[PDB]
């Protein structure tokens, strides 16, 4: 029993010069290899940046192999955007910018988008000048974004309505 | 705790703090409304037996020569098997218990060792109404627009006709107790949907002055039509089951309806309407604040919303079970000071399930409406204004005590000298105190006929 | 992805395919009232005046005398000029013969030679009447 031990965790390896951004919210393959074969696009000009995903669930195996072919540029930790502890393990201030993804087989769309702006407020509160894209299932939930005082469009911080980009 | 927090703003922070262990923090790097606000939690509720020389005297001029002599609060006797908050005109029996705040036990001692060498309900402690039926309270859109309501409260409520039922005759019960008069009662307007209301509109039939609302809180049309930037206090309670899919975010609507309102502008600030929200977890609290300079691993007790009173964490109740372990008379006073006054038969006219049977008031029936009401003034103006400028809280509590009768508790004091319209709780402030003119005083008011 | 790299490129999207989606408009359906009208006036109705996506078709009218021996560059300046649309690229029949099936063409370059039955990508402004 003493020794079986978790594998996923720790605090995310320091680089100098290294830029890396967060990726939260619905960790899947067929949601993460989609976002993957465009950021780490293969004729790309050269900017390396890295790309760690925070997800409370362990991968599956469908989304383990994924990770092994992009162990150079993608690392993956075990943990929750709401837990203060866990921003500090994936370096939230270095970030460059801060993702979240929303899960588009949902039975409550707004249900989803609720917890989707919820994450927005833990990372704006834990870091104010950070920047924060976000994906939104329905176009009428954009307004409780533009309630959070951190929220500046100028900054950088934009929203990416599915619903409104998809039936446009 | 909610009720009472409506009328007075910031009571919840201080029985929070009161019957609970807050761990004294000392550095040098914190500002001075931290050092106020520190000192405060350290009170704590104690019992103890009266020493022999206060036989004999009524129970005002009791508590004020502990305050002056023995820098003890004393707010409340045992009356022979009933608790007296801050009685008037009650004298002193022998070895009756008196509840005290102090920092420790080691004050409370010095007690003990002393010498100088219709219309209301069957019990009389609630008002009563004939029975109004659901139908006539519900109020349309165009309904709330087209009437004015002022100095009232609103309760959003966030639920699904088939969640749970959560007692809402415990938030209105305390807001119609026999202690306010008809004119001076609040009225509650409920933001919710009617099926859910309708499951439990059984206990509200007899309670005078409730209206509901058909829509959801986060909906800024029905906040705008009930004038929620008018109402002494907006309650944003939830009663839907969470889906337990992340125990953070267990309250999604009560943030978003929380953070929603302060951002709504009145032909006037949203931030500036007074505001409690239940909040089932402890980390979600300081997602409330946003001008703050806490580090996320702040304690809950220290954290902004919290310590202004305008959050409260249902975790306390967890907590509060440790403190009635180690005392049991703990849980006897918290009751008579949060339900307005809820006798033991009250339950057995209850268990009838005729709902709140009303009576017909005799003589001394009404004696019963004679008790101390948790309230809250300013120093503002008034003939007791002249202490807010130069003057020492000491003072203020003796002056009150003897021309009033108002028992002083502690201190509603603003966050900036500059009056950011959003204060801080101070408990049981000492002797040599200093006082602002834009403070607030937490008392124990008496009941004035009328 | 392509947000991220560039923050500009949301709002280029977000003006071509909404029809125009000014940011008090999310102010006016937050309040839950729905879309509500409102008087026109002289400087509201200015607001018409923008560009819309479109397609044309070089089949008849005064400018299908670009549909045979006919440059792409030529008809870009041509119906800049004259008409002031912005020609973005083409949609083009799949089979020379007309199978019904056309596929798309991105910014042809200037040399681009053009076809009869040749549909192009216009940004047309408004003309009142
Ligand atoms: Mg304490």
């Amino acid at each position: 029993l003493i020794g079986t031990r978790a594998k996923y965790g720790g605090t995310l390896k320091n680089e100098k010069g290294r830029r890396h951004i967060v990726v939260c919210g619905h960790i899947t393959y067929e949601s993460v290899s989609h976002f993957l074969k465009d950021f780490l696009h293969e004729d790309r000009e050269d900017v390396d940046v890295e790309v760690v995903f925070l997800h409370r669930k362990p991968p599956d195996l469908e989304l383990e192999g994924l990770f092994k072919r992009h162990f150079t540029t993608v690392e993956f930790f075990q943990g929750t955007i709401m837990n203060p502890i866990d921003l500090q393990r994936v370096k939230v201030h270095e970030a460059d910018a801060c993702l979240v993804l929303a899960n588009k087989y949902c039975q409550d769309p707004d249900a989803e988008d609720a917890a989707n702006i919820m994450r927005v407020i833990s990372i704006k509160n834990y870091s104010d000048d950070i920047r924060v894209i976000i994906q939104l299932m329905q176009y009428h939930n954009k307004a409780y974004l533009l309630n959070i005082p951190s929220w500046d469009w100028k900054q950088g911080d934009d929203v990416i309505c599915l619903a409104e980009l998809k039936l446009g | 705790f909610i009720a009472q927090s409506c009328l007075a703003p910031g009571f919840s922070t201080m029985m929070a703090n009161l019957f609970a262990m807050r761990s004294f923090k000392t550095s040098p790097d914190m500002q001075s409304w931290t050092n106020d606000y520190l000192r405060g939690t350290g009170m704590e509720m104690y019992t103890e037996t009266l020493s022999p020389t206060f036989i004999g005297i009524p129970f005002a001029q009791a508590t004020e020569l502990c305050f002056s002599k023995l820098k003890l609060l004393l707010l409340a006797i045992e009356i022979k098997s009933k608790i007296s908050i801050n009685p008037r005109g009650a004298k002193i029996q022998a070895n009756t218990q008196g509840f005290f705040i102090a920092q420790s036990a080691d004050e409370v001692k010095r007690a003990w060792f002393y010498c100088k060498a219709m219309k209301y309900d069957s019990t009389g402690m609630f008002h009563w109404s004939p029975a109004k039926s659901l139908e006539d309270c519900i109020l349309d859109r165009n309904q709330a627009a087209m009437t004015v309501l002022n100095g009232h409260v609103v309760v959003c409520l966030f639920a699904d006709p088939d969640s749970p039922l959560i007692g809402l005759r415990n938030l209105v019960m305390p807001l119609r107790a026999s202690n306010f008069h008809y004119h001076e009662l609040k009225h509650v307007v409920i933001v919710g949907s009617v099926d859910y209301i309708r499951r439990e509109w059984k206990m509200l039939q007899n309670l005078p002055k409730i209206s509901v609302l058909n829509g959801s809180p986060l909906s800024r049309a029905d906040l705008r039509a009930v004038n929620v930037n008018l109402c002494d206090m907006c309650c944003i309670l939830s009663a839907k089951v969470p889906s337990n899919d992340d125990p953070t975010l267990a309250d999604k609507e009560a943030i978003l309806a929380s953070l929603n309102i302060k951002a709504m502008t009145f032909d006037v600030y949203g931030a500036n309407v007074p505001m409690i929200t239940e909040l089932v977890n402890d980390g979600n609290v300081q997602f409330l604040d946003q001008d703050d300079d806490d580090d996320p691993d702040t304690e809950l007790y220290l954290t902004q919303p919290f310590a202004c009173g305008t959050a409260f964490a249902v975790s306390v109740l967890d907590s509060l079970m440790s403190t009635t372990y180690f005392n049991q008379n703990a849980l006897t006073l918290i009751r008579s000071l949060i339900t307005g006054g809820a006798t033991p038969e009250l339950e057995l006219i209850l268990a009838e399930g005729a709902g709140l049977r009303g009576g017909y008031s005799t003589v001394e029936s009404l004696s019963n409406r004679d008790r101390c009401r948790v309230g809250q003034i300013s120093l503002y103006d008034g003939p007791l204004a002249q202490f807010g400028e130069c003057g020492k809280y000491g003072d203020l509590f003796v002056a009150a005590l003897k021309s009033y009768g108002m028992l002083c508790i502690g201190l509603y004091r603003f966050r900036d000298t500059s009056a950011s319209s959003k204060r801080y709780v101070i408990t049981n402030p000492p002797d040599d105190f200093s006082l602002l003119p834009t403070d607030q005083v937490f008392v124990l008011m008496q009941f004035d006929p009328g």
